[PDB]
């Protein structure tokens, strides 16, 4: 086909939004947790913002990739409904796409795997309010 | 033979350039439909899952890739339902064609065998409807609402048919009976029509997680011994009798659907050669 | 420095393969949209996207398309005349012509001089107008005879075309209602072109049957005038039959028959009396064409047999294409 | 020991790959097929020259070194001591089985399961026949055909699509002696099987020696029943041997 | 583009170590002069600390963290300057138990932060 | 690993090109002595300087040639025959033959069937060996059989024509080699033999056409027949082959 543009397709699409989601978890990985260590952010003039705050560096972060600005729209709906455990966030759905990715390599469907990560969250909420303890 | 002109070469690039356009808006039909990513020119990025808007954002510069761009738009003017489905039909149409064509079948004896598919898959359909009354506005107010159940808003041709591809298994079905009855070169060439037909719900059950052999290969018993009922059902994830569940559509969906897959995969069949003037 | 800056000249060994290359291709250009199945063909020019058509109209293809070579030219300004003053045979005048050319050139190649092939050509054409002059049917009397000769030369002239589907000097809804101004165009195009032979049917009553029994018949005609003819007139003569009965297998051709079971019957036919079989292209296979009920003018095939022997002529007595630097 | 240069290739790649050998056995017989059959010029090791259109000297000759092909050698020297007529027909209805089963090993069935649904047709298509003994010229491929596409409704699994397969390979056969004797194969193939049908009932035949019409029991053209038994049953067994097998390993030298 | 893993650290001390190793000469009153290639040829015999590394062009980032805290010294303090760069360049140079002993800087730094209390209270 | 160590197979259109080319080959080689002005061709073997020679006889330029291909072999084998058997002919058979299997390959460019066309030449040789008995012999065959493609089904037409247009090739290379217009003499030949005048043919010695009945030539009825047949089913053999399998050197 001749086309304006370019097209591509196939299971390495969901491979290299996998490795691209995975990426940026990695770049607030071990900056989790209250031991969590600082991080350098070479800006495009010569800045260098030091830090170890997950969110911060989501903002700052600059990632030209569509799957990895998912994740930075991603952080302002957390950090705009409760303001913290953004660095959690990006860090699980990085696992949950890693793994996902390799279900589809067994031939599991991604839709048989959408259904199951949405039926996990259901009863997950449900065994957390279960055991919950009252302020 | 010799074969030393060779304008079948361009059929080739007709039905490739055709079948492209339909492999990659198969994937987004039905409500499982996998999503799409379009990246625009200047940075920004969507995701949709839409066949109509995949295709105006595709920039088709063949000619006969824009005839399926162009048909959609038909369907969306016509019935404004079952835009995906017409692509998706043609695009296994030109794929079955190349076929016959490699075993010496003219473009002429396929494009007027197609038309007796038709005409005949138009009485197939329209027998085993379901006809409703148009004063009746009980029937109007559920058959919409269940329907835009289906469309993103969830909360706020007298007959009806149902969906899950059943349609397309009982044309399927039918139709290779009556190539059995057909003489000459239309027998090869509506059987061919028939298992065309069959992409459809293979491909709903393929975005459901079903198997695609398995589902259309059960609902081809079902039919033989049932009715139009069996068809696959997403919301709970397999076959079940589609009458029940109330997803149902529209008979000109389905029937213009053919008519106008099928005029397009004649009229691209007539194509000998494309000439640039100036 | 012979020729160089723009200036070019072909030799006799190459002007003779750019002359018949060049008339050959617009042949075969067109030769698929040759009767009622003809085969459609994408017209898109070079730089802009909304000059996008399909059509099947071998005059509309010819008109449109740019020619750079000179011995296309001829060939397509002897079918543009065809076309606006008979209004019918346009293809077959560029398909006959191209066929003759493609003969011719085998010919040569067995060192057969050009002139020897025109005067080969020249006593076939006069036996060729012959034989449509003897098989040609009038209709003075009994109007509703004459009346359906006009039904079925219609037919004949609105094949493969939009409309298909559906006395004295010859100077909103569907189409069955007689959408857009593209789809009155063409109707009035096509039915202008009806209106054309038909005038021309009634200043000449005189008919004959189509679907290559027209063209057979006259292909007979100088086979057996090759068995009365000097040594080299024979083997071109023997090419003109050919070039005539490539119309109906290309006919058969596009709506994929056997053509060479269809067209070898017909010469069997046509050689031992029963002057009037041709192609069935709705059954596939061969019928009497006055049951059928298919017949063209004798005008139009008159100037069709003419007109293409008169263009392939000029074609062989060209040897060398000259052209000087261009400005 | 003599690990390196060895082969190793599975998957649908060494199925097709195998499928690939065994086709280029069949179309080499499939033009040898009847009295109208293209005869084939055999070159001896001693330099004499022979032409013969016999299926089974064609094999005995044919020094194929692929060893799928050698197996299709290997099943018609049994054939000529059982059937002795259609050892092409076994061959060549063979190539259509697996030619057939491609287009299915792209919609994803297994080998095994391929290999199961042509074990079902072939019991549907003997159990129908006994209903240089039954008609000849291709009526009795044309009439099994109808009866495996029927019964293909009723299985309810994947073997369906395999099922249906084994009716279109079935055809090959009448369909090789139309091409070989000069007249349009799936003109003649379809008319055939809608006068079996239409026209009338009892099986009618292919004429491809240009005689008067079909019906071969008027031109006196009959097969023993226990050789288009053995024709069938042979090529399936040998269309199962080769779809189960998906590894031909053998050490290179080093 | 970007580094990540233990190539960051490791590297950050062969820039700081290679920023100490310029001025390991500069120290006392029998301090070594340097000679800095100018762009057009020229030379400066300088022999201090602050002047150096003021004119030599540095690619890593964590060099430019060395010299902008030296600025900020001279700012408070102008002398012993050249101490800092020595001593920061030789308490990061000792990388076998950093990385070859598979240690986290966790635990490095906790140790670090303990002798400087220590250090402070000796002298 | 489908055919090594000295074996091999032939594809259909290798085989096709293999058996068509190696007995139209040896066609041309003999076509130039065809004739009483035969060209004459040289004869030099291989490590014998001394065996140079110089004739125009065919039967002794193919009896001593060698042949390597398969299909050549049964066209220079029925050559033999007809030098032993009949003893004269030998080289228009050969050419005879070579010029069938020469339209024949046209013939199958053209998606024209081996079998339909030999169903062609065998109709065709029945009403050529008729003209014979009812009677230059070349032409009359030649006119029969065109006359025949008038009166058969239709694929069967063209291969007739191809049948005599072969015989028709024979005194187009008489005259050839002779070096006159072959053009006019066959093309005078063919208008004469089809209305009325079943005597004429070639005068070489005058170099145009004459009355073999006056001129006093003529040749035997069991040769001509004979060359007729073999010819014809010399081509029959390689014309219905379709794959040649080699086998390994001993
Ligand atoms: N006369 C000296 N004898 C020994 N050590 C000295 C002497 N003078 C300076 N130093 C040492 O040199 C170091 C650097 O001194 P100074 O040049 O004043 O600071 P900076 O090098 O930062 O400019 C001091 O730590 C001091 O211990």
């Amino acid at each position: 086909l001749s086309v304006f543009g370019d097209r591509s397709t196939g299971e390495t699409i969901r491979s290299q939004n996998v490795m691209a989601a995975a990426s940026i978890a990695n770049i607030v990985k071990s900056s989790l947790g209250p031991v969590g260590l600082d991080k350098m952010l070479v800006d495009d003039i010569g800045d260098v913002t030091i830090t170890n705050d997950g969110a911060t560096i989501l903002k700052l972060l600059e990632v030209e990739h569509p799957a990895a600005k998912v994740l930075c729209e991603l952080a302002d709906l957390q950090d705009k409904e409760v303001g913290d455990g953004t660095t959690s966030v990006v860090i699980i759905a990085a696992e949950l796409l890693k793994n996902a990715d390799e279900l589809v390599k067994q031939k599991i469907h991604p839709t048989s795997v959408i259904s199951g990560y949405r039926l996990a969250c259901k009863e997950a909420v449900r065994y957390i309010n279960e055991n919950l303890i009252v302020n | 033979y010799q074969d030393r002109d060779k304008p079948a070469q361009i059929r080739f690039s007709n039905i490739s350039a055709a079948k492209a356009v339909a492999d990659a808006i198969r994937t987004s039909l039905g409500p499982k439909g996998m999503d799409k990513m379009i990246q625009d020119g200047k940075g920004d990025v969507t995701i949709t899952n839409d066949g109509a808007t995949i295709l105006k954002q595709m920039q088709v510069l063949h000619p006969a890739a824009r005839m399926l761009v162009e048909l959609s738009k038909a369907q969306d003017i016509e019935a404004g339902d079952g835009t995906t489905s017409v692509v998706i039909i043609a695009g296994s149409l030109l794929d079955s064609c190349t076929k016959l064509l490699q075993k010496g079948i003219h473009p002429t004896i396929i494009s007027e065998s197609f038309q007796k598919a038709l005409e005949k898959g138009i009485e197939i359909l329209t027998d085993m409807s379901r006809p409703v009354e148009l004063s009746d506005r009980e029937t109007l107010l559920n058959s919409a609402t269940t329907s835009l159940n289906s469309k993103v808003v969830s909360q706020y041709k007298r007959a009806l048919i149902a969906g899950g591809g059943a349609p397309e298994i009982e044309l399927a079905l039918r139709l290779t009976e009556y190539s059995r009855t057909l003489s000459g070169m239309e027998s090869y060439c509506v059987r061919a029509f028939a298992d065309a037909m069959e992409v459809i719900p293979s491909t709903l059950a393929e975005n459901a997680g079903l198997n695609p052999i398995s589902t259309v290969t059960e609902l081809r018993n079902r039919h033989a011994q049932g009715e139009k009922t069996a068809g696959i059902n997403v919301r709970k994830g397999g076959i079940s009798n589609i009458l029940e569940e109330l997803v149902v559509q529209p008979l000109l969906v389905s029937v213009s659907a053919l008519t106008l897959a099928t005029e397009t995969v004649r009229s691209i069949l007539k194509i000998d050669d494309v000439v640039n003037t100036r | 420095n012979i020729f160089k800056a723009g200036a070019d000249e072909e030799r006799a060994e190459t002007a003779r393969l750019t002359s018949f290359i060049g008339a050959i291709a617009i042949g075969d250009l067109v030769k698929s949209t040759l009767g009622p199945k003809g085969m459609d063909k994408i017209l898109l020019s070079s730089g802009r996207d909304a000059s996008l058509m399909v059509t099947n109209d071998g005059a509309t293809i010819l008109k449109n398309i740019g020619v750079d070579n000179p011995a296309a030219k001829v060939l397509v300004d002897m079918s543009r005349v065809q076309d606006d003053e008979v209004g019918d045979g346009t293809t077959s005048v560029t398909v006959l012509a191209a066929e003759l050319l493609r003969e011719a050139e085998s010919l040569i190649a067995k060192k057969i001089h050009p002139q020897t092939i025109i005067a080969g050509w020249r006593e076939a054409t006069k036996a060729a107008r012959e034989a449509l002059l003897s098989s040609a049917v009038d209709h003075g009397s009994d109007e509703v005879k004459f009346r359906q000769d006009l039904m079925n030369i219609a037919g004949t002239t609105l094949s493969s075309k939009l409309l298909t589907h559906h006395k004295g000097s010859g100077n909103g809804g569907s189409l069955a209602d007689s959408a857009t101004q593209q789809i009155l165009d063409e109707a009035e195009r096509s039915l202008h072109d009806a209106l054309c032979v038909l005038a021309q049917t009634v200043k000449d009553s005189r008919t004959v049957y189509g679907g290559g029994c027209s063209e057979m018949l006259m292909a007979h005609a100088v086979t057996q005038l090759a068995n009365r003819t000097p040594g080299k007139e024979a083997v071109a003569m023997e090419s003109y039959a050919k070039a005539l009965r490539m119309l109906p297998t290309i006919i058969a051709d596009n709506a994929g028959y056997d053509s060479a079971d269809l067209v070898a019957q017909l010469r069997a036919a046509h050689s031992e009396g029963n002057t009037t079989a041709g192609l069935d292209m709705r059954e596939g296979t061969i019928g009497d064409m006055a049951i059928l009920g298919i017949t063209e003018s004798f005008q139009v095939k008159r100037q069709v047999l003419l007109s293409a022997a008169e263009a392939a002529e000029v074609i062989l007595r060209v040897d060398n294409i000259i052209k000087a630097a261009p400005r | 020991k003599d690990q390196d240069r060895k082969s190793r290739l599975m998957g649908l790649e060494a199925l097709k790959s195998h499928i690939m050998a065994a086709k280029a056995v069949a179309n080499t017989m499939r033009t040898s097929l009847g009295p109208n059959g293209l005869d084939k010029m055999m070159v001896d090791k001693d330099g004499d020259v022979t032409v013969t259109n016999d299926g089974a000297t064609i094999l005995s000759m044919m020094d194929v070194d692929h060893q799928i092909a050698k197996l299709m050698v290997e099943l018609s020297k049994s054939q000529d001591d059982e059937i002795g007529d259609g050892t092409t027909g076994v061959v060549v209805l063979a190539g259509a089985l697996l030619e057939e089963a491609e287009q299915l090993l792209d919609r994803g069935i297994h080998p095994i399961r391929i290999a199961d649904g042509y074990e079902q047709a072939a019991r549907v298509a003997i159990e129908h026949l006994d209903k240089k003994v039954v008609y000849g010229g291709g009526a009795a491929e044309i009439s099994c055909a109808l009866a495996v596409s029927q019964e293909a409704d009723k299985c309810p699994t994947l073997e369906q699509y395999a099922m249906r397969a084994f009716a279109d390979a079935l055809e090959v056969i009448p369909m090789a002696l139309s091409e070989n004797s000069g007249m349009n194969p799936i003109q003649t193939m379809t008319e055939v099987r809608a006068r079996q049908v239409k026209e009338m009932n009892p099986a009618l035949g292919i004429d491809c020696l240009h005689k008067g019409t079909n019906d071969m029991k008027q031109q006196h053209v009959i097969e023993t029943l226990i050789g288009k038994k053995q024709q069938i049953s042979l090529a399936t067994q040998m269309v199962r041997m080769i779809l189960k097998i998906d590894d031909i390993r053998k050490p290179g030298e080093s | 583009k970007r580094e990540s893993g233990r190539k960051v650290q490791s590297g950050n001390i062969n820039a700081a170590k290679t920023i100490a190793d310029i001025i390991r000469t500069c120290l006392g009153p029998k301090s070594m002069m340097k000679m800095l290639l100018d762009p057009m040829g020229g030379i400066v015999m300088t022999n201090d600390g602050n002047a150096i590394l003021r004119e030599i062009q540095v690619q890593h980032p964590a060099a430019k963290s060395m010299i902008e805290i030296s600025r900020t010294q001279d700012e408070e303090v102008g002398d012993g300057t050249t101490s800092v760069i020595i001593l920061a360049g030789e308490m990061l140079s000792v990388a076998e138990h950093f990385l070859e002993q598979q240690m986290h800087p966790t635990v490095v730094i906790s140790a670090y932060r303990k002798a400087l209390d220590d250090m402070i209270s000796t002298l």
